[PDB]
């Protein structure tokens, strides 16, 4: 089957940066629909 | 680099108490910003109330001192306060001091080579106003976001230091807004909800996939030296994953990232918010003594007088199609003892 990725459940997201291990961002999304 | 690793352990440790406080909740914060206001912070502790805080930010003191510690942070700032063209980073620090209070020199020039600090005196005495002003000059920097920063404050508040972090970027393969379209989104095992799902197709981007910790990562970059890990854990798998959030399960990640060709790809558009009161969050981390009588922050002034008594922080963060905003800021609260 088709490698499918489909966040459709609680997921986390960490933007950093390319030039150096740092976490710029974190979020954890556990409702998309707060706002 | 290695000081570069306890930044990112200081974002873990903050991140597994906000939780114990309110799992069931979105989070989202920015670590950099809150590290980089008690180091700030930090240039004018001594003794103890020194110690503590350097060492509730994960520093190792056996192997740094206090000098390498601050000019980590000046190095950084300088590197990565520069918007590129597709992607931009703002940082910034500035100090409001009351007018009456005359700060010490080694503290004033330290806060500007190292931190790039912009001093304000301020009338703390007016609430009103000194509240106004702190605010127009976060919402300036963050283009409109952070306007709600300082809410209150106290006629006694001597001193504020506040830090502030913008970035706006794009995505190297942005998602099509005519494809996107309501889907369900899982708030648990069996409630789910309808919600805008943006969808891509046919994409190879970096992606990863270990069973260890019961995971999926997908990696997205944004035009720029700048890019998304979103990390997704099976139903049930949350918990022990952000157990195994770690300096080291990051490192992980991103070495085991192969690029791939993904069939099809779906992530919500969303826009969150979150403020944040960090003081009892501080105090489990261990950065006790400032918040106490027993105070030691001569190195602003040059006397045992002053002491914190908030540290806040709020955050926004929009993820759409075309691209991502993100924003935060942290302000301590610094009054006489
Ligand atoms: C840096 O912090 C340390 C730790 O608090 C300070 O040392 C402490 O200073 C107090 C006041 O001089 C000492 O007082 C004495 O304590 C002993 C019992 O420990 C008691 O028998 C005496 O009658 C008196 O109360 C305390 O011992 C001392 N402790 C330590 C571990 O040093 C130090 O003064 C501070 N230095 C700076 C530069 O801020
Ligand atoms: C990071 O970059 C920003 C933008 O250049 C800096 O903000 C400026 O700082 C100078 C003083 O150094 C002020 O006089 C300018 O008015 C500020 N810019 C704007 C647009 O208002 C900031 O100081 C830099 N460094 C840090 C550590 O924040």
């Amino acid at each position: 089957t088709r490698t499918i990725v489909r966040f459709n459940r609680p997921f986390l997201m960490i933007i950093v940066p390319t030039d150096t291990q740092n976490i710029f961002f974190m979020s954890k999304v556990t409702n998309p629909k707060q706002a | 680099l290695g000081l570069a690793s306890a930044n990112v352990d200081f974002a873990f440790s903050l991140y597994k108490q906000l939780v114990l406080k309110a799992p069931d909740k979105n989070v989202i914060f920015s670590p950099l910003s809150i590290s980089t206001a008690l180091a700030f912070l930090s240039l004018g502790a001594h003794n103890t109330t020194l110690t503590e805080i350097l060492k509730g930010l994960k520093f190792n003191l056996t192997e740094t001192s206090e000098a390498e510690i601050h000019q980590s942070f000046q190095h950084l700032l300088r590197t990565l306060n520069q918007s590129s063209d597709e992607l931009q980073l703002s940082m910034g620090n500035a100090m409001f001091v009351k007018e009456q209070l005359s700060l010490l020199d080694r503290f004033t020039e330290d806060a500007k080579r190292l931190y790039g600090s912009e001093a304000f005196a301020t009338d703390f005495q007016d609430s009103a106003a000194a509240k106004k002003l702190i605010n127009d000059y976060v919402k300036n920097g963050t283009r409109g976001k952070i306007t709600d920063l300082i809410k209150d404050l106290d006629s006694q508040t001597m001193m504020v230091l506040v830090n502030y972090i913008f970035f706006k970027a794009k995505w190297e393969m942005p998602f099509d807004p005519q494809d996107t379209h309501q889907s369900r989104f899982y708030l648990s095992k069996k409630k789910w909800v309808m919600v805008p799902m943006m969808s891509l197709h046919h994409l190879t981007i970096p992606y990863f996939r270990d069973e260890e910790l019961s995971c999926t990562v997908v990696e997205l970059k944004y035009t720029g030296n700048a890019s998304a890990l979103f990390i997704l854990p099976d139903q049930d798998k949350m918990e022990e994953v952000e157990a195994m959030l770690l300096p080291e399960t990051l490192k992980r990640w991103r070495d085991s990232l192969e690029f791939r060709e993904i069939g099809e790809l779906y992530l919500p558009k969303f826009s969150i918010s979150r403020d944040y009161n960090l003081n009892d969050i501080l105090l489990q981390l261990g950065i006790e003594e400032a918040f106490t009588s027993k105070a030691d922050l001569s190195g602003i002034t040059g006397a045992r007088n002053l002491a914190v008594s908030q540290v806040v922080h709020k955050a926004v963060l929009d993820v759409f199609e075309e691209g991502t905003e993100a924003s935060a800021a942290t302000a301590v609260k610094i009054t006489l003892l």
